[PDB]
């Protein structure tokens, strides 16, 4: 469970969390609610896994693109900002943050990656990726590199897939077509291939994670990097004098950064929802707030309007919006995950020789237009301890063994069926129920396996098989109080018929 | 349809 | 014979 009169704030490792922490001793010495910020790491995988059973932190920070798919799984609370709150952020903030016509995040910052020159080791910086190899043996000379960036992540590398025709999905009839995706066209391959013959000509090393590229351009070891407005605190610390610019043209054509909305959201599962709101609302997105995480880590441009206005003269943020405008901002659905996990692979592989371009991008366009619906459940049993045991049969407990969504949905939507196939020692041990609740209540004295074969009202979609131990004894202080196993798990749907699909969707 | 690769959490 | 388990 998610302590009550406490916040638990999950905020990425790269991103101001020490002047979260600020904010957050500010918010306790009003209210006296202790406030607690991690930054674990792959947060952005983190949450959905815990968030799934109601646990992790009441407040989420990361890009909005993981939010829909946060929501669409149930882990968000719609937020309740008043009309007077949504004037004080730019209305593009909450377009990032409003999935399904409801708003399901506050918007903190817009990010963009930019440039970033050693001004020292290059005044001039190139205005395209093509010039970067002559300057690279220009710098090698002098035992430097000219370009370092996190090549493990898909986000620094698709501003240049998508500058020659590169695209996730295409927008639509006002919605993005998940069929239509633009990592295997002649532009994402041409992108990807200049980024690979980088690494093959030695211009580039394709195991630089983002601490590496960090480090080298910190200790003014590499004469250019790619990275957002969060990473400049770092480079303030290090001796390095540098400039924020554009990012180089490919083929002729501006680098498309995906544009990310830094977006707070309120747990699903959290007691506290009021407290984050306050939190969030009236400490964090302020003057004071936001400039005491900024200091810390610059958040870019910030969705509240005032301190939007204060920053806006700051030449790295007019950059930061110079990229932006020339990217796209990423669509919040569902399919970004498929999507991203989709091109880290194909750029990983193609950037250490595992696949082609052609082979990588070919199966990265079919990962990212793979649909994959999830359908959490719970399912065990309850188990009664009767008060003596019944000498007839030498029964001890009455239990119920079950399988139920955990979310509260109309299995019976989908499901045709479960059967609960029990120990040879009940009569008809092969029990089938066809509408809900799907459980089967039974007496006995053993704790023996149970499996429960789940059918769908498509009969082509593959029917799911659990195994679960029937308890009757935890063995603990609990007396005649009735004993539970029950797990979580995750029915997958890959790429269910319509039929299937919409059964799968309300 | 299969379960997570990722195990059952006990509730 | 199926494996089924009680403590007595
Ligand atoms: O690399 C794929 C990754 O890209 C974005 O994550 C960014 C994030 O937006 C930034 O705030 C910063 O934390 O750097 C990350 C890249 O390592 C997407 O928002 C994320 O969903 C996606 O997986």
């Amino acid at each position: 469970k998610i302590e009550e009169g406490k916040l638990v704030i999950w905020i990425n490792g790269d991103k101001g969390y020490n002047g979260l922490a600020e904010v957050g001793k500010k918010f306790e010495k009003d209210t006296g609610i202790k406030v607690t910020v991690e930054h674990p790491d792959k947060l952005e995988e983190k949450f959905p896994q815990v968030a799934a059973t109601g646990d992790g932190p009441d407040i989420i920070f990361w890009a909005h693109d993981r939010f829909g798919g946060y929501a669409q799984s149930g882990l968000l609370a719609e937020i309740t900002p008043a009309a007077a709150f949504q004037d004080k952020l730019y209305p593009f903030t909450w377009d990032a943050v409003r999935y399904n016509g409801k708003l399901i995040a506050y918007p903190i910052a817009v990010e963009a990656l930019s440039l970033i020159y050693n001004k020292d080791l290059l005044p001039n910086p190139p205005k395209t990726w093509e010039e970067i190899p002559a300057l690279d043996k220009e710098l090698k000379a002098k035992g430097k590199s000219a370009l370092m960036f996190n090549l493990q992540e898909p986000y620094f590398t698709w501003p240049l897939i998508a500058a020659d025709g590169g695209y996730a999905f295409k927008y639509a009839a006002g919605k993005y077509d998940i069929k239509d995706v633009g990592v295997d066209n002649a532009g994402a391959k041409a992108g990807l291939t200049f980024l690979v013959d980088l690494i093959k000509n030695k211009h580039m090393n394709a195991d630089t994670d983002y601490s590496i590229a960090e480090a080298a351009f910190n200790k003014g070891e590499t004469a250019m990097t790619i990275n957002g407005p969060w990473a400049w605190s770092n480079i303030d610390t290090s001796a390095v004098n540098y400039g924020v610019t554009v990012l180089p043209t490919f083929k002729g054509q501006p680098s498309k950064p995906f544009v990310g909305v830094l977006s707070a959201g309120i747990n699903a599962a959290s007691p506290n929802k009021e407290l984050a709101k306050e939190f969030l609302e009236n400490y964090l997105l302020t003057d004071e707030g936001l400039e005491a995480v900024n200091k810390d880590k610059p958040l870019g441009a910030v969705a509240l309007k005032s301190y939007e206005e204060e920053l806006a003269k700051d030449p790295r943020i007019a950059a930061t919006m110079e990229n932006a405008q020339k990217g796209e901002i990423m669509p919040n659905i569902p399919q970004m995950s498929a999507f991203w996990y989709a091109v880290r692979t194909a750029v990983i592989n193609a950037a250490s020789g595992r696949q082609t371009v052609d082979e990588a991008l070919k199966d990265a366009q079919t990962n990212a237009a793979a649909v994959t619906i999830v359908k959490p459940i719970v399912y065990g049993n309850v188990a009664r301890y009767f008060g003596k045991k019944r000498e007839e049969d030498g029964h001890t407990h009455q239990w119920t063994v079950y399988v139920k969504p955990y979310r509260n949905e109309d299995m019976s939507a989908y499901v045709k069926k479960i059967q609960f196939k029990l120990h040879e020692s009940y009569g008809n041990p092969l029990r089938v129920v066809t509408k809900p609740p799907y459980e089967i209540t039974e007496t006995g004295w053993g704790e023996f396996e149970i499996i429960i074969k789940i059918f769908f009202i498509d009969p082509n979609e593959r029917p799911v098989t659990l195994y679960h131990l029937l308890k009757l004894f935890q063995s603990a202080m609990l007396g005649k109080k009735t004993v539970v196993s029950e797990f979580y798990d995750e029915m997958i749907f890959q790429d269910p018929t319509a039929m299937m699909q919409q059964l799968l969707t309300t | 349809a299969r379960t997570k690769q990722t195990a059952r959490k006990s509730t």
